[PDB]
């Protein structure tokens, strides 16, 4: 629905950007006004952003809080955010649709306390259940673990990507569904004005020291790396005299880099589940994953511990040209300390015999998205200018252009 | 404007100088980009530049930013409480509306973005019964004055998923090529209608 | 090209001062370098060498040499910048006002890049850039960002 | 340029070659259609008169 | 382009620049909108006038940063007003803003002397 | 069929086909897929996206720069005449008024 | 009782620090400093002939950022004019805008400089006259030029704040730091290895406490004493600014009062 | 194009405060850090007359 | 309507404070082994050690004064769920908007179960 703001470019809601899969790097969006009054009925009570948070291609939503307003939640629900009565007030001022009571404090000792899960509930529609449990889970919290709601109020776990976001039973698909769009096009409305409104004031941001990993718990990173050489030293050298063997699948020079790809992708996961399993809980980029909102778990062990090693159509830095991956090497260098694979993180952080390597890598799955943005387009025409024929009968039935029929449900 | 690392930027909002975060140095940053922007584009360089180029403070040292030297990120740390700030970037904040501390430390510190090209105001378009072609009768293209727009094979096929026959019909044989004519009724084409 | 192949060439000469140190044993020291870019050390084999590349930084793009801490990024991100470089806006030629000429854009105030690389008083970059330094500071504060 | 081109269009040469480290040519082509169709001259590229 | 104007940030387009309107929900309580001045004048008459204890509540926020105005909200309950509850804060401020308008013109030229003179 | 595969060149200017008539049709860039299938059409517009935290889902912020152009015509109910008018009077310059008056 | 402490003073900042008070107040201070405060500066520039390198465009608006003299301003008729948007006369008029003149022109062959210090007001002591924040320079620079190329320009002053364009505001910035240690903790520090270690201490911190316990901590505690530290830009004497600050926003309080009372 | 006057952040004028800086870092021998000297504690404005470019000794030289 | 539904006194053995700034979850262990009790709490204003003794109540109301005044610390929270395990006995778990609770012992207490939310009262 338009209306009018100034300034050039068209605003419109976060919330509604996945399903435009498009950024702000500067797109465009093609705008269409209709005339006719019989149309503006039809973009009305069929199409809406409403009426369309849910596409039946997975009867599962295709819309959720992402982003800040995401971050926000996790950094909000937790049970350890109180709320000075002092607002409390101020954000009551969004809901958007308020009772006008003022809740009922969670803490009345010697200052009056909101607990941040109290406040949230709120914009949550009443009478909405959810019994999420997650994985270690007890009669006990046992640690805001999990997640369960009641009367349109939460009181157990933390609200994060988990249950805000298109989840299968998500909280986004359990109102909507329950009771249709609205208050259900509200809940956008109100958790993504609220928590933008919590987090304006509560601050949120990332510098480096955020990617630094601790330097006691960074030597046992560089000594599980610079040990997992010498599992490689028993098998450059221990495949010269024979004794690998192979199979299956073959070869016995691919069965051998097999068993490398394998050491070298293993024993990096080791440095990286180290290197975050040594990070206090409250590191900016780590919760900002945890949250769910951006970047994962391949992204923090990439920029504090190492890299490597960089692939290519399924085999480590090809040789040639002749017997060598570089001049910077002798021959037959099948080792890793130069055939695709660095050591250091984006910090030290790249070695020339090694920037290069990841440039060319790079520029792999930096084509094959220049197809995918081409080739997925004409698959996609073929199947429409198949099925465009069918459509269901007013028998409940679907059937042909030419009335032949092909389902006698409407799905089976 | 994006800086030199292809964060590629648009500009969203432009608040006036109190509402910044005035902290508390008190500064206010020029532009300010979102912590979202990093850990999944992992591009640690933008951030080591900004702990740099923040180290040309009290010095004006122009600081190398050659791309395989012995210069460390724990190296310019040293060099930055040097001159009695956070040795990793950081800083206190307070905020603009209230005066409240941001519970969080933020990261801020200088770096050069590039004006891109192609601003705004020379890519926004409108029409409305504008000039048409003379062969095909059909709106012109791009520019000119200024209509019309395109709405493409792949983007008809979705009218259909929904399901508006009329959107559809509206949006093809109405609002780009409105055109009547008159059929004789057994042999069934163009007559001398008038 | 096609000589590369018959040649050896060195990457430092640090690491060529080791290889001269290994040939009659000399002790390495790796308990005293601090946070760097982790060399393979020491050297496989390979007696002596033949060239040693001058500095591992004029393998770049020209456009590309303007970029902070190159060798640091996912790499992805280093394919931009330079391609998107080429669009941003500055001072051309010290003589724009002189020739006319069809679609120009300038900067009023230009900057020096503040961290910038030694490989610039070659491009003649520092004398028309195509930057300008801004207090930047990462925060998620409003939404609008 | 490099013709071609009309020949594909699927890989080859686009993707990077070992052979280009030097002359790189590093990591600095078009976003898509033709990338690494097109390449830079390194600073220390010389080319045979 | 579509840069608003400058000066329609400063000048109340015919527009009432107080309004007082009660509301519902909530009883004895209503709802301020003061227009073309915030972000200043807003958020005294609150970490302020929260400490009148006749107050239950205390409004205040900017609807979007767009328009140059905001909202305040009063409930109270219960015997006045409360249209008397933010003017007695209001006064209690302007008041208690001399006090320190005084110390200012006060304390100024006290330590304007011990930088030398003369006279 | 300017080229039928017969080798008759139908060169009409500095010897390049003759815009033959099976050339329209089945381009492409011409009908076909251009002028039947995907055609351009008008009432639209576009431009460069922007965030906004503050709109309702189903809300799009809409420049005043392009509100002044567009429409949407919309009959005269006997509900509108004093409503409706007041839009004219005001002119099609400023947001809350109209362009063109069909009889 | 008290309310301020000043420090150091100079010509062209203000620090001193705040007492009994509340945070709000502070901050509302803060912002009121930084935009709503009456100045003069040039916002009307009519080009006769310009043959030198700054285009038009380009020289409107770097002649308006230099800041001129202020002073009293809100006390007409004279000593101040009331903005020219509100006046008893017609489009432009003297007695509420202050005429500017910039007749530069060349008679060497070198290279020529011209100041803030070329410019003429009129003669009405209002003022007026820019600034010289350089020591016994002229002012800050404007353009260059090389042979024959005088420029001859009108210029004309209104009255402005901060919020019309960042122009007006005769306030640089502000310095506060209310709690440094951290009483209230309204901040969780970011570790790295070991909290009261990796932050600096701030020169303000000498002035208080609660180090040692474990008390624990309190919470009765609101923000008070606040360390400001108003800069100005040279435009109008350091404060000024700071106690012009408060009698229009004690103004602006009433305007709230009378739209209550009277009805 | 000769310097900003008025630093980006602040308003602190930087118009008249670079005839007198040109003259240090070239002319006695103090440091970048010379223009300490000059009230720069703030970042800010600072890096204003520092990264600055005098783009027009090279431009004013195309004479009509 | 004098509803009290605790009047027994606990003691603290272990507190955490694990890696959360306010709020810790202690626990209590009285009477006859079987009791023991646990409950988040915010450990910025109301710090509880070892050995802290000094009992606790709940009831629903609400008029008294003295109770009111009495204690230095109340909560406000609805209960759901309360299982029985283990020689019949009732567990009790209640929620404060996060803060959470558990106890362990058979009727009497019970006349709680209602859910009808608590207000938790402690005085040391
Ligand atoms: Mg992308
Ligand atoms: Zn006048
Ligand atoms: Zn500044």
């Amino acid at each position: 629905r338009i209306r009018v703001m100034p300034y050039s470019t068209f605003r419109l809601n976060l919330s509604v950007t996945s399903p435009y899969n498009a950024d702000f790097d500067g797109d465009e969006m093609n705008m269409h006004v209709p005339q006719s009054e019989e149309t503006r009925a039809e973009i009305q009570e069929i199409t809406m952003v409403p009426k369309q948070i849910v596409s039946p291609q997975s009867n599962k939503p295709v819309m959720g809080i992402v982003q800040d307003t995401l971050a926000g939640v996790r950094k909000f629900s937790l049970r350890d955010n109180f709320l000075t009565r002092n607002a409390v007030m101020n954000i009551m001022l969004w809901v958007p649709d308020w009772d006008g009571i003022l809740p009922p404090p969670v803490i009345l000792k010697p200052k009056v306390l909101w607990t941040g899960k109290q406040i949230l509930s709120l914009i949550i529609p009443k009478g909405i259940n959810l019994i999420r449990d997650d994985d270690k889970q007890s009669l006990s919290n046992p640690t805001d673990s999990g997640m369960l709601i009641e009367n349109g109020e939460i009181i157990y776990g933390v609200v994060d990507k988990k249950t805000v976001g298109a989840s299968q039973g998500g909280l986004v698909h359990t109102i909507w569904k329950e009771k249709g769009p609205e208050i259900c096009k509200g809940f956008f409305n109100g958790i993504q004005r609220v928590v933008n409104y919590w987090l304006l004031h509560n601050g949120f941001s990332i510098g480096i020291g955020d990617t630094i990993a601790d330097a006691d718990t960074m030597k046992e990173v560089t000594r599980t790396v610079k040990e997992a050489r010498r599992q490689v030293a028993e098998c450059i050298q221990d495949a010269q005299h024979n004794r690998l063997k192979p199979e299956p699948g073959m070869t016995l020079r691919e069965s051998f880099e097999a068993k490398v790809s394998r050491i070298l992708n293993q024993a990096r996961d080791n440095a990286g589940r180290s290197a975050e399993h040594s990070l206090k809980d409250s590191n900016n980029v780590k919760q900002m994953v945890a949250a769910g909102s951006k970047g994962s778990f391949i992204n923090i062990s990439q920029m504090s511990a190492c890299v490597g090693q960089q692939i290519v159509e399924g085999k480590r830095i090809p040789f040639g040209f002749k017997y060598r991956t570089l001049p910077h090497f002798p021959k037959d260098d099948d080792s890793p300390e130069s055939r695709g694979f660095i050591e250091n993180s984006y910090l030290r952080g790249l070695t020339p015999q090694e920037f290069f390597f990841h440039a060319m890598a790079g520029r792999e799955g930096l084509i094959d998205t220049a197809v995918k943005t081409a080739e997925t387009g004409y698959i996609q025409r073929r199947l429409v200018k198949a099925m465009e024929d069918v459509m269901v009968r007013y028998d409940g039935t679907v059937r042909n252009a030419m009335g032949d029929i092909i389902q006698f449900a409407y799905g089976e | 404007f994006a800086s030199r690392h292809g964060q590629k930027g648009t500009i969203g909002m432009t608040y006036r100088h109190e509402d910044m975060p005035f902290s508390a140095q008190g500064i206010v940053p020029d532009i300010i980009i979102n912590p979202h922007a990093i850990p999944s584009r992992m591009t640690v360089a933008h951030l080591v530049e900004c702990q740099l180029s923040k180290v040309s403070a009290l010095s004006g040292f122009e600081g190398d930013a050659t791309p395989f030297t012995d210069v460390t990120v724990e190296a310019v740390s040293k060099l930055l409480r040097s001159h009695g700030f956070q040795s990793r970037g950081f800083e206190v904040m307070y905020h603009g509306h209230t005066g409240r501390k941001l519970v969080a430390q933020v990261f801020l510190g200088p770096t050069y973005y590039q004006r891109l090209k192609h601003l705004v105001d020379d890519k926004i378009h409108a029409r409305a019964r504008g000039p048409v072609q003379i062969l095909t009768r059909q709106p012109v293209e791009g520019r000119s004055r200024d209509g019309g727009l395109r709405f493409g094979e792949m983007e008809r096929d979705c009218q259909i998923s929904h399901g508006c026959s009329s959107v559809l019909r509206e949006r093809l044989f109405d609002c780009s090529d409105a055109y009547r004519v008159i059929v004789c009724d057994i042999c069934g084409l163009i007559a001398i209608a008038s | 090209a096609e000589e590369e192949e018959t040649v050896m060439i060195a990457m430092s000469p640090e690491d060529l001062e080791a290889s001269r140190q290994m040939q009659a044993g000399y002790e390495v020291k790796e308990e005293l370098d601090p946070a760097q870019r982790v060399k393979p050390a020491p050297n496989p084999h390979v007696h002596a060498w033949t060239h040693c590349e001058i500095h591992p930084a004029m393998i770049l793009g020209i456009l590309a040499s303007i970029i902070p801490f190159p060798d640091h990024n996912q790499s992805p991100r280093n394919t931009y910048q330079s391609a998107m470089g080429k669009q941003a806006m500055g001072v051309y030629l010290t003589n724009y006002q002189v020739r006319m000429d069809t679609m120009a854009n300038i900067l009023y105030y230009p900057q020096k890049p503040l961290a910038t690389t030694r490989s610039m008083e070659y491009l003649k970059f520092r004398e028309l850039p195509a930057g300008q330094n801004a207090i930047v500071a990462i925060l998620c504060y409003s939404g609008y960002n | 340029n490099t013709p071609i081109g009309r020949d594909g269009k699927l890989a080859k040469p686009r993707q990077l070659h070992n052979t280009h480290w030097g002359m790189v040519c590093p990591a600095e082509t078009p976003e898509g259609q033709a990338c690494g169709l097109v390449k830079n001259l390194s600073l220390m590229s010389y080319v045979s008169v | 382009m579509n840069q608003p104007e400058r000066y329609e940030l400063i000048e109340l387009m015919g527009l009432p620049k107080v309004t007082y309107e009660l509301d519902s929900k909530s009883p004895n309580a209503a709802v301020v909108t003061l227009e073309k001045e915030d972000h200043t004048l807003a958020n005294m008459l609150a970490n302020q006038l929260l400490s009148d204890e006749r107050v239950l509540f205390a409004g205040y926020k900017v609807p979007h940063p767009l328009n140059h105005n905001f909202i305040l909200r009063v409930q109270t309950v219960e015997d006045c007003s409360p249209k008397q509850v933010i003017v007695d804060a209001a006064k209690s401020l302007i008041t208690h803003l001399e006090e320190i308008k005084v110390n200012f013109m006060r304390e100024w030229e006290l330590k304007m002397i011990s930088v030398e003179g003369v006279e | 069929d300017n080229e039928i595969a017969g080798q008759p060149q139908a060169l009409q200017k500095s010897g390049r086909p003759l815009k033959s008539i099976r050339a329209r049709l089945k381009g492409k860039e011409g009908r076909l897929r251009g002028n039947l299938m995907g055609k351009r059409v008008d009432f639209s517009a576009r431009t460069v996206i922007t965030g906004d935290p503050n709109l309702s889902l189903d809300e799009l912020g809409v420049p005043r720069s392009i509100a002044k152009t567009l429409t949407y015509p919309e009959t005269v109910t006997p509900y509108n005449i004093y409503q409706l008018q007041e839009l004219v009077r005001n002119g099609p310059d400023e947001h809350p008024g109209a362009k063109y008056i069909i009889r | 009782e008290t309310h301020i402490t000043i420090r150091n003073i100079s010509k062209n900042s203000v620090d001193f620090v705040l007492t009994n008070t509340s945070l709000a107040v502070a901050n509302s201070l803060r912002r009121v400093v930084l935009a709503e405060i009456p100045t003069v500066a040039i916002d009307l520039v009519e080009i006769n002939v310009n043959t030198s390198v700054m285009p038009d465009e380009f020289l409107a608006h770097r002649l308006g950022m230099i800041p001129l003299d202020s002073s009293n301003i809100d006390e007409p008729p004279p000593v101040g004019l009331e903005y020219t948007r509100n006046c008893d006369c017609d489009q432009y008029c003297p007695k509420c805008s202050v005429e500017l003149f910039l007749n530069a022109k060349c008679t060497g062959e070198g290279t020529m400089e011209i100041y803030a210090r070329d410019l003429v007001v009129s003669s009405n002591s209002s003022l007026g006259h820019p600034i010289l924040a350089d020591p016994k320079s002229r002012g800050p620079l404007i353009c260059k030029l090389r042979k024959e190329q005088e420029i001859s320009l009108r210029c004309i002053a209104k009255k402005g704040i901060a919020k019309e364009h960042a122009k007006w505001s005769p306030t640089s910035a502000v310095a506060f730091e209310y709690d440094p240690w951290n009483k209230l903790q309204h901040t969780d520090y970011w570790f790295e290895n070991d909290a009261d270690a990796e932050w600096p201490k701030s020169k303000n911190a000498d002035w208080e406490e609660p180090p040692r316990e474990g008390e624990p901590f309190n919470f009765q505690e609101e923000p008070r004493r606040f360390y400001m530290d108003v800069e100005s830009v040279g435009s109008i004497p350091p404060n000024e600014i700071m106690v012009q600050g408060l009698r229009i926003l004690q103004e602006k309080l009433a305007v709230l009062v009378r739209d209550l009372d009277e009805e | 194009m000769i310097i900003p006057i008025r630093c980006f952040s602040c308003g602190k004028v930087i118009g008249d405060k670079w005839d007198t800086y040109l003259t240090l870092l070239q002319e006695d021998n103090t440091e970048g850090e010379a223009l300490d000297k000059l009230g720069l504690q703030r970042y800010c404005c600072r890096r204003m007359i520092l990264t600055h470019v005098d783009l027009i000794e090279k431009l004013l030289c195309y004479n009509p | 309507s004098e509803s009290v539904l605790l009047d027994e006194i606990f003691t603290v053995t272990s507190v955490d404070k694990q890696k959360y700034q306010r709020v810790s979850r202690i626990t209590a262990v009285s009477g006859q082994n079987d009791m023991n009790l646990t409950l988040d709490i915010n450990s910025q204003i109301y710090p509880l050690e070892k050995d802290a003794t000094f009992s606790l109540q709940i009831t629903s109301n609400l008029n008294s004064p003295d109770l009111k005044e009495a204690a230095d610390y109340i909560m406000y929270g609805k209960v759901y769920r309360v299982e029985e395990a283990k020689d019949e006995k009732v567990s009790v778990y209640v929620s404060f908007g996060g803060l959470l609770m558990a106890i362990e012992g058979s009727h009497r207490k019970l006349y709680r179960l209602s859910l009808d939310h608590v207000y938790l009262l402690l005085r040391r």
